[PDB]
Protein backbone atom coordinates (compact mmCIF):
# COMPACT_ATOMS: atom_id res chain seq x y z
CA UNK A 1 0.00 0.00 0.00
CA UNK A 2 1.20 3.48 0.96
CA UNK A 3 3.65 3.70 3.90
CA UNK A 4 5.28 6.62 5.82
CA UNK A 5 9.08 6.95 6.08
CA UNK A 6 8.98 7.36 9.89
CA UNK A 7 6.88 6.21 12.83
CA UNK A 8 6.90 9.70 14.43
CA UNK A 9 7.59 13.31 13.57
CA UNK A 10 9.68 15.72 15.70
CA UNK A 11 8.59 19.32 14.85
CA UNK A 12 11.25 21.71 16.24
CA UNK A 13 9.71 25.07 17.17
CA UNK A 14 10.96 27.85 14.87
CA UNK A 15 11.21 25.74 11.70
CA UNK A 16 8.65 26.70 9.06
CA UNK A 17 8.29 23.09 7.84
CA UNK A 18 9.10 19.50 8.67
CA UNK A 19 9.19 16.97 5.86
CA UNK A 20 7.68 13.51 5.93
CA UNK A 21 8.14 10.89 3.30
CA UNK A 22 5.25 8.75 1.97
CA UNK A 23 5.68 5.93 -0.57
CA UNK A 24 3.21 3.98 -2.77
CA UNK A 25 4.41 0.40 -3.46
CA UNK A 26 1.48 -0.94 -5.47
CA UNK A 27 2.70 -0.77 -9.05
CA UNK A 28 -0.88 -0.69 -10.44
CA UNK A 29 -2.88 1.28 -7.87
CA UNK A 30 -3.56 5.02 -7.81
CA UNK A 31 -4.28 6.78 -4.45
CA UNK A 32 -5.44 10.25 -3.47
CA UNK A 33 -3.36 11.17 -0.37
CA UNK A 34 -5.02 13.44 2.25
CA UNK A 35 -3.23 14.32 5.49
CA UNK A 36 -4.03 16.09 8.67
CA UNK A 37 -2.91 16.64 12.25
CA UNK A 38 -5.09 16.40 15.39
CA UNK A 39 -4.29 17.56 18.92
CA UNK A 40 -3.98 15.19 21.91
CA UNK A 41 -7.74 15.22 22.27
CA UNK A 42 -8.56 13.95 18.77
CA UNK A 43 -9.79 17.38 17.55
CA UNK A 44 -8.89 18.40 14.05
CA UNK A 45 -7.21 21.57 15.23
CA UNK A 46 -5.71 23.84 12.70
CA UNK A 47 -2.49 23.87 14.77
CA UNK A 48 -0.54 22.00 12.13
CA UNK A 49 -1.33 21.61 8.47
CA UNK A 50 0.01 19.33 5.84
CA UNK A 51 1.58 20.14 2.55
CA UNK A 52 0.21 19.10 -0.55
CA UNK A 53 -3.15 18.83 1.16
CA UNK A 54 -4.37 16.46 -1.56
CA UNK A 55 -2.47 14.75 -4.41
CA UNK A 56 -2.38 11.50 -6.41
CA UNK A 57 0.25 8.79 -6.12
CA UNK A 58 0.04 6.65 -9.25
CA UNK A 59 2.04 3.41 -9.21
CA UNK A 60 5.35 2.97 -7.34
CA UNK A 61 6.14 6.57 -6.32
CA UNK A 62 7.72 8.64 -3.57
CA UNK A 63 6.36 11.93 -2.25
CA UNK A 64 7.19 14.50 0.39
CA UNK A 65 4.71 15.78 2.96
CA UNK A 66 5.43 19.21 4.49
CA UNK A 67 3.94 19.83 7.90
CA UNK A 68 3.65 23.54 8.48
CA UNK A 69 3.52 25.25 11.86
CA UNK A 70 0.18 27.06 11.93
CA UNK A 71 0.39 27.54 15.72
CA UNK A 72 0.77 31.32 16.22
CA UNK A 73 3.54 30.63 18.72
CA UNK A 74 0.56 29.98 21.05
CA UNK A 75 1.91 26.65 22.38
CA UNK A 76 3.66 25.99 25.70
CA UNK A 77 7.37 26.81 25.27
CA UNK A 78 8.80 24.77 28.15
CA UNK A 79 7.58 21.26 27.17
CA UNK A 80 6.48 19.21 24.12
CA UNK A 81 2.76 19.00 23.12
CA UNK A 82 1.43 15.80 21.60
CA UNK A 83 -0.37 15.88 18.21
CA UNK A 84 -1.37 13.03 15.79
CA UNK A 85 -0.55 13.10 12.06
CA UNK A 86 -2.74 11.00 9.78
CA UNK A 87 -2.05 10.26 6.16
CA UNK A 88 -4.99 8.58 4.38
CA UNK A 89 -4.81 6.74 1.04
CA UNK A 90 -8.12 7.06 -0.75
CA UNK A 91 -8.32 4.35 -3.39
CA UNK A 92 -9.81 5.16 -6.74
CA UNK A 93 -13.37 4.55 -7.77
CA UNK A 94 -13.31 1.18 -9.51
CA UNK A 95 -15.84 1.62 -12.33
CA UNK A 96 -15.89 -2.09 -13.20
CA UNK A 97 -17.64 -2.93 -9.93
CA UNK A 98 -20.34 -0.28 -9.97
CA UNK A 99 -22.98 -3.04 -10.38
CA UNK A 100 -21.65 -5.44 -7.79
CA UNK A 101 -21.41 -5.39 -3.96
CA UNK A 102 -18.15 -4.00 -2.74
CA UNK A 103 -16.11 -3.08 0.28
CA UNK A 104 -13.42 -0.42 -0.15
CA UNK A 105 -10.75 -0.06 2.58
CA UNK A 106 -9.04 3.38 2.97
CA UNK A 107 -5.70 2.68 4.79
CA UNK A 108 -4.50 5.47 7.04
CA UNK A 109 -1.30 5.74 9.02
CA UNK A 110 -1.41 7.59 12.36
CA UNK A 111 1.81 8.67 14.07
CA UNK A 112 2.90 10.88 16.93
CA UNK A 113 3.81 14.43 16.23
CA UNK A 114 5.57 16.25 19.01
CA UNK A 115 5.99 20.03 18.83
CA UNK A 116 9.37 20.65 20.50
CA UNK A 117 10.13 24.11 21.86
CA UNK A 118 13.62 25.28 20.84
CA UNK A 119 15.31 25.91 24.19
CA UNK A 120 14.68 22.87 26.29
CA UNK A 121 17.52 22.72 28.79
CA UNK A 122 17.81 18.94 29.24
CA UNK A 123 18.49 17.11 25.92
CA UNK A 124 16.36 14.48 24.22
CA UNK A 125 18.72 11.66 25.06
CA UNK A 126 19.05 12.50 28.77
CA UNK A 127 15.27 12.13 29.12
CA UNK A 128 14.55 8.37 29.49
CA UNK A 129 16.79 7.73 32.51
CA UNK A 130 15.25 10.79 34.29
CA UNK A 131 12.06 8.81 34.86
CA UNK A 132 11.01 7.75 38.36
CA UNK A 133 8.44 5.48 39.97
CA UNK A 134 6.01 5.46 42.92
CA UNK A 135 4.48 2.08 43.88
CA UNK A 136 1.05 1.29 45.41
CA UNK A 137 -0.35 -2.25 45.85
CA UNK A 138 -2.84 -1.80 43.01
CA UNK A 139 -0.78 0.35 40.66
CA UNK A 140 2.64 1.49 39.49
CA UNK A 141 2.88 5.23 38.68
CA UNK A 142 5.41 6.69 36.30
CA UNK A 143 6.88 10.10 37.06
CA UNK A 144 8.25 11.90 34.10
CA UNK A 145 9.88 15.11 35.26
CA UNK A 146 11.45 15.95 31.96
CA UNK A 147 9.89 18.16 29.32
CA UNK A 148 9.61 15.31 26.77
CA UNK A 149 6.88 12.75 26.07
CA UNK A 150 8.18 9.32 27.07
CA UNK A 151 7.09 6.17 25.22
CA UNK A 152 7.56 3.67 27.98
CA UNK A 153 7.50 0.19 26.57
CA UNK A 154 8.77 -3.16 27.88
CA UNK A 155 7.70 -2.23 31.41
CA UNK A 156 8.76 -5.06 33.67
CA UNK A 157 8.09 -5.52 37.37
CA UNK A 158 10.12 -8.70 38.06
CA UNK A 159 8.26 -11.45 36.21
CA UNK A 160 5.46 -9.10 35.31
CA UNK A 161 4.77 -7.51 31.99
CA UNK A 162 2.86 -4.25 32.50
CA UNK A 163 0.83 -1.99 30.14
CA UNK A 164 3.08 -0.15 27.63
CA UNK A 165 2.72 3.59 28.33
CA UNK A 166 2.78 7.19 27.28
CA UNK A 167 3.98 9.53 30.02
CA UNK A 168 3.62 13.24 29.39
CA UNK A 169 6.01 16.10 30.09
CA UNK A 170 6.32 16.95 33.84
CA UNK A 171 3.32 14.72 34.52
CA UNK A 172 2.62 11.01 35.27
CA UNK A 173 0.78 7.86 34.08
CA UNK A 174 -0.44 4.84 36.05
CA UNK A 175 -0.45 1.11 35.29
CA UNK A 176 -1.96 -1.86 37.11
CA UNK A 177 0.57 -3.66 39.29
CA UNK A 178 9.86 -6.05 42.52
CA UNK A 179 12.74 -4.97 40.26
CA UNK A 180 11.47 -2.56 37.60
CA UNK A 181 12.75 -2.65 34.03
CA UNK A 182 11.73 -0.50 31.10
CA UNK A 183 12.65 0.74 27.69
CA UNK A 184 11.57 3.81 25.77
CA UNK A 185 11.13 4.48 21.99
CA UNK A 186 13.23 7.47 20.88
CA UNK A 187 12.82 10.21 18.26
CA UNK A 188 14.06 7.70 15.67
CA UNK A 189 11.61 5.00 16.48
CA UNK A 190 14.35 2.82 18.04
CA UNK A 191 14.16 1.08 21.42
CA UNK A 192 16.38 2.73 24.01
CA UNK A 193 18.60 0.49 26.14
CA UNK A 194 16.87 -1.62 28.85
CA UNK A 195 16.96 0.52 31.99
CA UNK A 196 16.64 0.08 35.75
CA UNK A 197 13.41 1.12 37.44
CA UNK A 198 14.62 3.68 40.00
CA UNK A 199 12.05 4.81 42.66
CA UNK A 200 11.06 8.28 43.83
CA UNK B 1 55.39 9.54 -3.38
CA UNK B 2 53.69 10.08 -0.04
CA UNK B 3 50.40 11.05 1.50
CA UNK B 4 48.98 12.37 4.67
CA UNK B 5 45.60 12.94 6.30
CA UNK B 6 43.79 16.22 7.10
CA UNK B 7 44.77 15.51 10.80
CA UNK B 8 48.33 15.72 9.39
CA UNK B 9 49.21 12.00 9.99
CA UNK B 10 51.42 10.63 7.21
CA UNK B 11 52.36 7.52 5.27
CA UNK B 12 55.84 7.99 3.76
CA UNK B 13 57.58 7.04 0.61
CA UNK B 14 57.42 3.27 0.99
CA UNK B 15 53.61 2.96 1.54
CA UNK B 16 52.22 1.67 4.86
CA UNK B 17 49.13 2.42 6.95
CA UNK B 18 46.99 5.00 8.69
CA UNK B 19 43.65 5.69 10.38
CA UNK B 20 41.21 8.27 9.06
CA UNK B 21 38.44 9.50 11.43
CA UNK B 22 35.26 10.61 9.64
CA UNK B 23 32.32 12.62 11.08
CA UNK B 24 29.25 11.21 9.37
CA UNK B 25 25.71 12.49 8.65
CA UNK B 26 24.18 11.55 12.01
CA UNK B 27 20.78 10.48 10.60
CA UNK B 28 20.19 8.69 7.22
CA UNK B 29 16.82 7.38 5.98
CA UNK B 30 16.37 4.12 4.16
CA UNK B 31 16.18 5.78 0.73
CA UNK B 32 19.02 8.36 1.19
CA UNK B 33 22.75 8.39 0.58
CA UNK B 34 25.30 8.53 3.37
CA UNK B 35 28.29 10.09 1.49
CA UNK B 36 31.71 9.45 3.08
CA UNK B 37 33.90 11.84 1.04
CA UNK B 38 37.59 10.77 1.51
CA UNK B 39 38.90 13.36 -0.88
CA UNK B 40 38.69 16.08 1.88
CA UNK B 41 40.85 14.02 4.31
CA UNK B 42 43.31 11.98 2.23
CA UNK B 43 45.96 13.90 0.36
CA UNK B 44 48.90 12.85 -1.74
CA UNK B 45 51.81 14.36 -3.70
CA UNK B 46 54.49 13.10 -6.12
CA UNK B 47 57.97 13.79 -4.76
CA UNK B 48 59.90 14.17 -8.06
CA UNK B 49 57.36 15.31 -10.71
CA UNK B 50 59.89 16.82 -13.16
CA UNK B 51 61.21 13.22 -13.87
CA UNK B 52 58.93 10.50 -12.52
CA UNK B 53 55.20 10.12 -13.08
CA UNK B 54 53.10 8.45 -10.33
CA UNK B 55 50.07 6.14 -10.98
CA UNK B 56 47.40 5.77 -8.31
CA UNK B 57 44.60 3.25 -8.03
CA UNK B 58 41.88 2.26 -5.58
CA UNK B 59 43.33 -1.23 -5.26
CA UNK B 60 40.48 -2.54 -3.12
CA UNK B 61 37.80 -1.21 -0.81
CA UNK B 62 36.25 -3.41 1.91
CA UNK B 63 33.41 -2.62 4.25
CA UNK B 64 33.26 -3.56 7.94
CA UNK B 65 30.77 -3.68 10.88
CA UNK B 66 27.56 -1.66 10.16
CA UNK B 67 28.63 -0.59 6.63
CA UNK B 68 28.80 -4.27 5.49
CA UNK B 69 25.58 -5.40 7.13
CA UNK B 70 23.33 -2.35 6.72
CA UNK B 71 24.38 -0.55 3.59
CA UNK B 72 24.68 -1.03 -0.07
CA UNK B 73 26.38 1.33 -2.38
CA UNK B 74 29.17 2.51 -4.48
CA UNK B 75 32.57 4.05 -4.57
CA UNK B 76 33.25 6.95 -6.84
CA UNK B 77 36.90 7.07 -7.81
CA UNK B 78 38.00 10.03 -9.85
CA UNK B 79 34.68 10.50 -11.68
CA UNK B 80 33.68 6.82 -12.01
CA UNK B 81 31.47 4.68 -9.81
CA UNK B 82 32.23 1.07 -9.13
CA UNK B 83 30.52 -1.37 -6.81
CA UNK B 84 31.60 -1.18 -3.13
CA UNK B 85 32.79 -3.46 -1.55
CA UNK B 86 34.88 -3.32 -4.73
CA UNK B 87 35.22 -6.06 -7.24
CA UNK B 88 38.53 -5.02 -8.73
CA UNK B 89 41.30 -2.48 -8.99
CA UNK B 90 40.21 0.75 -10.62
CA UNK B 91 42.00 2.56 -13.43
CA UNK B 92 45.00 4.86 -12.66
CA UNK B 93 44.95 8.51 -11.67
CA UNK B 94 48.20 10.49 -12.33
CA UNK B 95 50.00 12.45 -9.63
CA UNK B 96 52.50 14.77 -11.04
CA UNK B 97 52.88 17.43 -8.45
CA UNK B 98 54.72 18.05 -5.23
CA UNK B 99 51.69 19.97 -3.93
CA UNK B 100 49.27 17.86 -1.99
CA UNK B 101 46.18 17.10 -3.96
CA UNK B 102 43.24 14.95 -2.66
CA UNK B 103 42.86 11.20 -3.42
CA UNK B 104 39.47 11.49 -5.12
CA UNK B 105 37.57 8.64 -3.40
CA UNK B 106 34.00 8.88 -2.08
CA UNK B 107 31.70 6.16 -0.70
CA UNK B 108 28.01 6.53 -1.49
CA UNK B 109 26.09 4.34 0.97
CA UNK B 110 22.31 3.64 1.14
CA UNK B 111 20.78 1.97 4.19
CA UNK B 112 18.85 -1.18 3.24
CA UNK B 113 15.35 -1.81 4.70
CA UNK B 114 16.43 -4.21 7.34
CA UNK B 115 18.85 -1.67 8.84
CA UNK B 116 17.52 -0.12 12.07
CA UNK B 117 18.60 2.04 15.00
CA UNK B 118 22.32 2.42 14.98
CA UNK B 119 23.38 1.23 11.55
CA UNK B 120 26.98 2.38 12.11
CA UNK B 121 28.29 2.48 15.67
CA UNK B 122 30.40 5.33 16.86
CA UNK B 123 34.18 4.58 17.06
CA UNK B 124 33.93 1.40 14.84
CA UNK B 125 35.77 0.51 11.63
CA UNK B 126 33.58 1.31 8.56
CA UNK B 127 36.01 0.58 5.76
CA UNK B 128 39.47 -0.30 4.59
CA UNK B 129 40.66 1.45 1.39
CA UNK B 130 43.91 0.41 -0.26
CA UNK B 131 45.70 3.06 -2.31
CA UNK B 132 48.12 1.37 -4.77
CA UNK B 133 50.95 3.54 -6.27
CA UNK B 134 53.15 2.54 -9.25
CA UNK B 135 55.31 4.73 -11.60
CA UNK B 136 56.97 5.09 -15.05
CA UNK B 137 60.54 4.76 -13.66
CA UNK B 138 61.14 1.71 -11.52
CA UNK B 139 59.08 -1.27 -10.51
CA UNK B 140 57.95 0.27 -7.19
CA UNK B 141 54.50 -1.05 -6.19
CA UNK B 142 53.42 0.28 -2.80
CA UNK B 143 50.27 0.01 -0.71
CA UNK B 144 48.88 2.80 1.34
CA UNK B 145 46.31 1.40 3.80
CA UNK B 146 43.59 3.77 5.13
CA UNK B 147 41.47 2.46 7.92
CA UNK B 148 38.25 4.50 8.07
CA UNK B 149 36.83 4.88 11.49
CA UNK B 150 33.51 6.44 12.15
CA UNK B 151 33.54 9.07 14.94
CA UNK B 152 29.80 9.00 15.57
CA UNK B 153 26.61 6.95 15.40
CA UNK B 154 24.68 6.84 12.15
CA UNK B 155 20.96 6.30 12.85
CA UNK B 156 18.44 4.87 10.33
CA UNK B 157 15.02 5.89 11.71
CA UNK B 158 12.48 3.09 11.43
CA UNK B 159 9.74 3.42 8.74
CA UNK B 160 5.95 2.84 9.09
CA UNK B 161 4.80 -0.60 7.89
CA UNK B 162 3.19 -1.84 4.69
CA UNK B 163 -0.43 -2.78 4.67
CA UNK B 164 -0.90 -5.05 1.74
CA UNK B 165 -4.58 -5.36 0.71
CA UNK B 166 -4.80 -7.72 -2.31
CA UNK B 167 -8.04 -6.17 -3.72
CA UNK B 168 -10.80 -3.49 -3.53
CA UNK B 169 -13.09 -6.46 -2.55
CA UNK B 170 -16.23 -7.90 -4.18
CA UNK B 171 -18.59 -8.61 -1.28
CA UNK B 172 -20.94 -9.90 -3.25
CA UNK B 173 -22.80 -11.93 -2.24
CA UNK B 174 -25.12 -9.97 -3.54
CA UNK B 175 -25.90 -12.63 -1.24
CA UNK B 176 -26.70 -12.85 1.23
CA UNK B 177 -23.37 -13.96 2.82
CA UNK B 178 -19.87 -13.37 4.30
CA UNK B 179 -16.35 -13.10 2.71
CA UNK B 180 -12.78 -12.88 3.98
CA UNK B 181 -11.00 -9.58 3.25
CA UNK B 182 -7.33 -10.26 2.51
CA UNK B 183 -5.51 -7.81 4.75
CA UNK B 184 -2.03 -8.28 6.07
CA UNK B 185 0.59 -5.90 7.44
CA UNK B 186 4.33 -6.23 7.71
CA UNK B 187 7.04 -4.07 9.24
CA UNK B 188 10.72 -3.94 8.21
CA UNK B 189 11.45 -3.30 11.93
CA UNK B 190 9.38 -5.09 14.49
CA UNK B 191 7.06 -2.67 16.31
CA UNK B 192 3.75 -2.78 18.17
CA UNK B 193 0.75 -1.98 16.00
CA UNK B 194 -2.86 -1.16 16.74
CA UNK B 195 -5.65 -0.38 14.29
CA UNK B 196 -9.11 1.17 14.45
CA UNK B 197 -11.96 1.43 11.89
CA UNK B 198 -13.72 4.60 10.95
CA UNK B 199 -16.65 5.65 8.79
CA UNK B 200 -20.45 6.18 8.90
CA UNK B 201 -22.24 3.76 11.11
CA UNK B 202 -25.94 3.04 11.48
CA UNK B 203 -26.37 1.41 14.86
CA UNK B 204 -26.17 2.32 18.51
CA UNK B 205 -23.32 -0.24 18.72
CA UNK B 206 -21.58 1.56 15.93
CA UNK B 207 -20.30 -1.46 14.07
CA UNK B 208 -22.57 -1.44 11.03
CA UNK B 209 -21.23 0.66 8.21
CA UNK B 210 -23.83 2.38 6.05
CA UNK B 211 -24.63 1.45 2.44
CA UNK B 212 -23.46 4.17 0.09
CA UNK B 213 -24.07 2.65 -3.33
CA UNK B 214 -25.49 5.43 -5.55
CA UNK B 215 -26.66 3.30 -8.48
CA UNK B 216 -29.77 1.19 -7.76
CA UNK B 217 -29.07 0.71 -4.05
CA UNK B 218 -30.17 -2.09 -1.78
CA UNK B 219 -31.92 -1.00 1.42
CA UNK B 220 -31.84 -2.21 4.99
CA UNK B 221 -28.30 -3.58 4.74
CA UNK B 222 -24.99 -2.39 6.16
CA UNK B 223 -21.58 -4.01 6.23
CA UNK B 224 -19.99 -5.22 9.46
CA UNK B 225 -16.46 -6.49 10.07
CA UNK B 226 -15.24 -9.45 12.07
CA UNK B 227 -11.70 -10.48 13.03
CA UNK B 228 -12.13 -14.26 13.47
CA UNK B 229 -15.74 -13.93 14.61
CA UNK B 230 -15.15 -10.82 16.81
CA UNK B 231 -17.08 -7.79 15.64
CA UNK B 232 -15.04 -4.68 15.32
CA UNK B 233 -16.92 -1.47 16.20
CA UNK B 234 -15.54 1.90 14.67
CA UNK B 235 -12.96 3.77 16.80
CA UNK B 236 -12.22 0.71 19.07
CA UNK B 237 -8.44 0.10 18.83
CA UNK B 238 -7.53 -3.53 18.04
CA UNK B 239 -4.06 -4.52 19.34
CA UNK B 240 -1.92 -6.61 16.95
CA UNK B 241 1.15 -6.88 19.16
CA UNK B 242 4.60 -6.86 17.57
CA UNK B 243 4.56 -7.11 13.81
CA UNK B 244 7.87 -7.91 12.13
CA UNK B 245 9.06 -9.20 8.76
CA UNK B 246 6.46 -11.92 8.52
CA UNK B 247 3.07 -10.52 7.35
CA UNK B 248 0.46 -10.76 10.19
CA UNK B 249 -3.11 -11.27 8.85
CA UNK B 250 -5.80 -9.06 10.55
CA UNK B 251 -8.24 -11.97 9.80
CA UNK B 252 -11.08 -9.85 8.52
CA UNK B 253 -14.45 -10.91 7.29
CA UNK B 254 -16.99 -8.61 5.62
CA UNK B 255 -20.56 -9.45 6.55
CA UNK B 256 -23.95 -8.02 5.83
CA UNK B 257 -25.87 -6.85 8.84
CA UNK B 258 -29.31 -5.23 8.91
CA UNK B 259 -29.80 -1.55 9.43
CA UNK B 260 -33.55 -0.81 9.47
CA UNK B 261 -36.77 -1.38 7.49
CA UNK B 262 -37.47 -3.70 4.50
CA UNK B 263 -34.31 -5.38 3.20
CA UNK B 264 -34.22 -4.51 -0.54
CA UNK B 265 -32.28 -6.02 -3.42
CA UNK B 266 -29.67 -3.88 -5.12
CA UNK B 267 -26.07 -2.83 -4.85
CA UNK B 268 -24.34 -2.69 -1.46
CA UNK B 269 -21.14 -0.63 -1.40
CA UNK B 270 -19.29 0.78 1.57
CA UNK B 271 -15.91 2.43 2.17
CA UNK B 272 -14.37 2.08 5.66
CA UNK B 273 -11.17 3.53 7.11
CA UNK B 274 -8.52 1.31 8.81
CA UNK B 275 -6.06 3.49 10.83
CA UNK B 276 -2.84 1.75 11.93
CA UNK B 277 -1.46 3.51 15.06
CA UNK B 278 2.27 3.63 15.73
CA UNK B 279 3.91 3.32 19.08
Amino acid sequence: GVALGATRVIYPAGQKQVQLAVTNNDENSTYLIQSWVENADGVKDGRFIVTPPLFAMKGKKENTLRILDATNNQLPQDRESLFWMNVKAIPSMDKSKLTENTLQLAIISRIKLYYRPAKLALPPDQAAEKLRFRRSANSLTLINPTPYYLTVTELNAGTRVLENALVPPMGESAVKLSNITYRTINDYGALTPKMTGVME
Amino acid sequence: FACKTANGTAIPIGGGSANVYVNLAPVVNVGQNLVVDLSTQIFCHNDYPETITDYVTLQRGSAYGGVLSNFSGTVKYSGSSYPFPTTSETPRVVYNSRTDKPWPVALYLTPVSSAGGVAIKAGSLIAVLILRQTNNYNSDDFQFVWNIYANNDVVVPTGGCDVSARDVTVTLPDYPGSVPIPLTVYCAKSQNLGYYLSGTTADAGNSIFTNTASFSPAQGVGVQLTRNGTIIPANNTVSLGAVGTSAVSLGLTANYARTGGQVTAGNVQSIIGVTFVYQ
